[PDB]
């Protein structure tokens, strides 16, 4: 009938604009990158073990000035770091312990926290009364929170498990645009470097890109198999990468609109649980399920180098505004700074 | 009724020979899930495997004395320090054996009110006590009764007389027997009623709970283990001093051959103890 | 944020007192408390500190052996016990807040104070000028110099600028010699190269006015500056 | 109907997705080497830092 020749149309749009992906693909990055000199082996020591939690760490977020890092973690405490000398800044008592995502915000006045309960709660750490508390308790989500991300000190992009992306307002408190379009459970995003932009990941193996102005999905780019456990961006901005939990990262391209290459090796069968980009962009780093982080070459897709010590899951990663460090938090309570050196 | 000094250096290098690859690996064992997370369990493997290593590089200082018909060809400066060697892990093995299952008993009896108290400080401190009453209990008969020490005046070394050339081998059996009889009423029965206790009161919670056929099949040998290293290895030797005491006359053949199988606690723990 | 004081009066040479620092408007308990003296037509003078929960307790070399300084956190009051007093110790005793950590503020709260009467190494802070003629609509650099370097390992050169308005408690300004105190006009201005230390007012308008201090806090016992006064 | 809404929403989506000024994979390939060679030597973890410099130690 009418539904019929909708879905019909439909199905010559999506292979129109597969066919289109494929003809602008003239070659893959794979082929571009075969003379470049590699990377080399990369070893990075365990500079610091910031403990202190007594459960499993779910999420962590470096502050502007690489040096604050909150974490996030089933105790109920949102612990702020002072990662140069493995000082607990400030412990802020969550109202649920369950917390799923943590982040700082780009002034550094404000963290925020998430959860089971659907409700993305920011703390105001610079207060005269000199302790922290609750500012603004978001709520009006359906699902629970994934990751949620601060554009400026009043706007906040968020994402829940309710299918759906949304943009906050702090000073009002309701959702200033809601981003809809995906058909699973949305679990990460990722801001771009120039803020004008933002991707996530969700659970029906597509990451797509939206606009906070627009407030409408611009591109869907679509190659993974699985839920995307974390996405990322490029530190041009040009680029992200996805993770995924069947054990693969991609790096899609803004321009293309395609994936350039995919990131994957035999033995590894646990899928990424974060990824992050370094501060040059040519190492991606992601923290997997077999205890590890690999560092994989975002140019070569050869593995270059393992942080292996940490014991158990790796939840949470991290990479300093400089790129000077990165940071993992794993569901042993141990967060671990990194850095490279000879 | 026999022991030729030949068979008692084969003996002692046969612990020696199967006691060292099984330490080494039952610390290495222990160390292993140490760095992953403290348990008060991986503790007292720690210390049972740390005291049982200490006693591994003793054998070969006491085998050669057995093959010298009882002299000390080693210089008699170490006879002192090696009797700390020797003797220490001998009874610091039957200390935390009842330290373990003491806790294996807090365990499975009242497993709620133990979680409470899971931390693995404590279990240091009582370890630490056993670090400290074991080497200040043969501290004080070492000083006290020891030969060259307060009541022995002579120019014998602190811890060695020599009448033919011998380590602690000619303790006169006037003050010995009380003496020794002090570390088998404390440092060894005393934990043996630990352990004997606990042993049955793991038993008797154990079958109460819902196990795959491992509520007294399985875990009845592991925490058997414990009570089987006392009666086994230590227990021989440590039965000899107090045989001494009630029958002074008794022959020290029967102490001979008991320090082999006290000796024998080298090879055996790092088997039951299940860290391997 | 509020501290009060109470315990002053006329006391003989001597005697024992009790000097009490109430607290209220913010948490006691995780704030550091400082006791802070002033000598009649003198400088401030430090007297105690006592850390967040009676972890540390420091005192100057003048009054060790003889002042105390006790917080009590379910009372939110802070307490300074006061016994075998002299001439010299006749002062305007201050009650100072201040919380340590990464990025703080201390010394940022000043109590109102309490007048006593009575009847009858460390670095060394030094201020060239004591008494500044100034108009308003300039720029005023006051200089403050200290015996020894205060930069850091760290990165840090602990600096602390204090404003005593007329008959009021004194204001910090700028403490770490660049960020500017919460509250504070954005005029306002400091700079320092491990041994010239300057502070810098952009504009100057009547609220300028006051005795300027500064800081030294690389390590204890605090010493105070000489004291610039600006005057129109 | 908000079907009919939806897919007028989503083909305008693509029609102003469609026009956009694309590059070849080579000029972005070749723009992504210049950006990690002239940012090579400030990277802290491509060429490790002097361990007098590297804040962590
Ligand atoms: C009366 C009894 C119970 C008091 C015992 C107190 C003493 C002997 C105990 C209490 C706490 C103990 C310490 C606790 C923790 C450690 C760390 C471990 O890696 C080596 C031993 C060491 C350093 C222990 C040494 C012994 C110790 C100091
Ligand atoms: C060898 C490693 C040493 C580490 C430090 C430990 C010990 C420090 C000193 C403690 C003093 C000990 C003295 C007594 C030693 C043993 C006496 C044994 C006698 C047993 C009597 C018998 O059955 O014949």
């Amino acid at each position: 009938s009418e539904l019929d020749q909708l879905r019909q149309e439909a199905e010559q749009l999506k292979n129109q604009i597969r066919d289109a992906r494929k003809a602008c693909a003239d070659a893959t990055l794979s082929q571009i990158t075969n003379n470049i000199d590699p990377v080399g082996r990369i070893q990075m020591r365990t500079r610091r073990t910031l403990r202190g939690h007594l459960a499993k760490i779910y999420a962590m977020h470096w502050g502007t000035d690489s040096r604050l890092l909150v974490s996030a973690s089933q105790d109920g405490k949102l612990i702020i770091w002072d990662s140069y000398t493995t000082n607990k800044v400030h412990a802020i008592p969550l109202r649920s312990s369950w917390v799923m995502t943590c982040a700082y915000a780009p002034s550094g006045n404000y963290v925020a926290c998430g959860g089971l309960d659907n409700i993305c709660s920011i703390y105001n750490l610079k207060t005269r009364e000199g302790n922290v508390r609750v500012s603004r308790e978001l709520a009006g989500h359906t699902g629970y929170l994934s990751c949620c991300r601060f554009l400026d000190d009043n706007q906040i992009v968020t994402s829940s498990g309710d299918t759906t992306c949304a943009l906050w307002d702090i000073e009002t408190g309701q959702q200033t645009t809601t981003f809809t379009g995906h058909t699973g459970d949305v679990m990460s995003l990722s801001l771009a470097p120039d803020t004008r932009l933002f991707v996530s990941g969700a659970c029906d193996a597509s990451a797509k890109l939206w606009d906070v102005r627009e407030g409408m999905c611009r591109q869907t780019f679509t190659g993974h198999e699985s839920d995307i456990n974390a996405i990322c961006f490029f530190p041009n901005g040009n680029a992200f990468a996805t993770g995924s939990d069947d054990a693969t990262c991609r790096l899609f391209d803004l321009r293309a609109d395609q994936e350039l290459m995919t990131y994957s090796h035999d033995n590894i069968i646990c899928g990424i649980t974060s990824v992050s980009f370094s501060k040059s962009g040519r190492l991606l780093l992601a923290g997997y399920d077999d205890f590890n982080c690999n560092v994989w070459d975002a140019l070569k897709a050869d593995r270059a180098g393992v942080l292996a010590g940490h014991d158990n899951r790796v939840s949470c990663l991290g990479v300093t505004d400089d790129g000077m460090a990165v940071a993992t938090g794993s569901w042993d309570s141990f967060l671990k700074i990194w850095n490279g050196s000879s | 009724m026999d022991l030729p000094p030949q068979l008692s250096f084969g003996l002692y290098v046969a612990a020696f020979a199967l006691g060292f690859p099984l330490n080494v690996l039952a610390i290495r064992g222990a160390t292993a899930h140490a760095r992953l997370r403290l348990t008060p369990s991986l503790v007292y493997a720690l210390n049972l495997g740390c005291s049982d290593l200490l006693l591994t590089v003793s054998l070969p200082l006491k085998a050669v004395e057995a093959l010298a018909s009882g002299a000390w060809p080693l210089p008699a400066s170490l006879c002192p320090v090696f009797a700390v060697a020797h003797f220490f892990p001998l009874y610091a093995g039957g200390g935390f054996l009842a330290a373990l299952s003491a806790g294996r008993y807090l365990g499975a009896a009242f497993p709620l009110g133990y979680q409470a108290f899971r931390r693995p400080c404590y279990s240091w401190g009582v370890c630490a006590a056993i670090w400290a009453l074991v080497l200040c209990h043969l501290g004080l008969v070492f000083g006290l009764e020891a030969p060259g020490g307060w009541l022995d005046h002579s120019n014998t070394s602190l811890g060695i007389n020599t009448p033919v050339n011998v380590c602690l081998e000619a303790w006169d059996p006037a003050s010995a027997g009380p003496a020794r009889f002090s570390l088998s009423l404390l440092l060894f029965f005393l934990p043996l009623a630990i352990t004997a206790f606990c042993y049955v009161g793991c038993l008797r919670a154990l079958a109460r709970s819902g196990l795959t056929h491992r509520r007294k099949l399985r875990a009845a040998w592991v925490a058997g283990g414990a009570l089987l290293t006392l009666l086994l290895c230590v227990g021989p030797y440590n039965a000899s001093n107090v045989a001494s005491f009630l029958y002074p006359n008794l022959g020290g053949s029967w102490r001979k051959l008991g320090l082999i199988t006290g000796a024998w606690s080298v090879v055996l723990n790092p088997l039951v103890t299940g860290y391997l | 944020v509020q501290l009060v004081e109470s315990g002053g009066g006329l006391v003989q040479p001597g005697g024992s007192r009790k000097l009490s620092c109430s607290a209220s408007g913010f948490a006691f308990s995780s704030f550091g408390m400082h006791w802070v003296r002033q000598a009649p037509e003198k400088g401030l003078e430090w007297v105690a500190y006592i850390s967040s929960g009676s972890g540390t307790i420091y005192y100057a070399d003048t009054v060790k052996g003889r002042f105390t300084i006790s917080r009590d956190d379910p009372k939110n009051t802070l307490f300074l016990q006061m016994t075998s007093l002299r001439s010299e110790d006749t002062a305007m005793y201050y009650c100072v807040r201040s919380i340590y950590y990464y990025g703080s503020s201390p010394f940022d709260f000043w109590g109102q104070g309490t007048t006593l009467t009575v009847s009858a190494a460390d670095i060394v802070m030094t201020q060239a000028t004591s008494s500044v003629p100034v108009t308003p609509g300039e720029s005023v650099s006051i200089s403050c110099r200290s015996s020894k370097s205060l930069l850091h390992s760290n990165g840090n050169t602990y600096l602390y600028w204090f404003l005593q308005r007329p008959g009021q408690s004194p204001q910090l300004l700028i403490y770490r010699m660049s960020n500017l105190a919460s509250g504070v006009p954005d005029r306002f201005s400091g700079s320092g190269s491990g041994t010239a230390f300057t502070l810098t007012i952009s504009r100057l308008e009547a609220e300028d006015v006051g005795v300027y201090y500064c800081m030294q806090h690389l390590e204890y016992p605090l010493t105070f500056g000489a004291g610039t006064k600006l005057e129109l | 109907t908000a079907s009919i809404a939806q897919a007028r929403k989503l083909v305008e989506q693509l029609k102003m997705e469609a026009n956009i000024d694309r590059i070849k994979v080579s000029k972005a390939a070749a723009d992504l080497m210049a950006y990690c060679e002239a940012h090579a030597k400030e990277d802290p973890l491509l060429t490790p830092v002097p361990a007098s410099e590297n804040p962590f130690r």
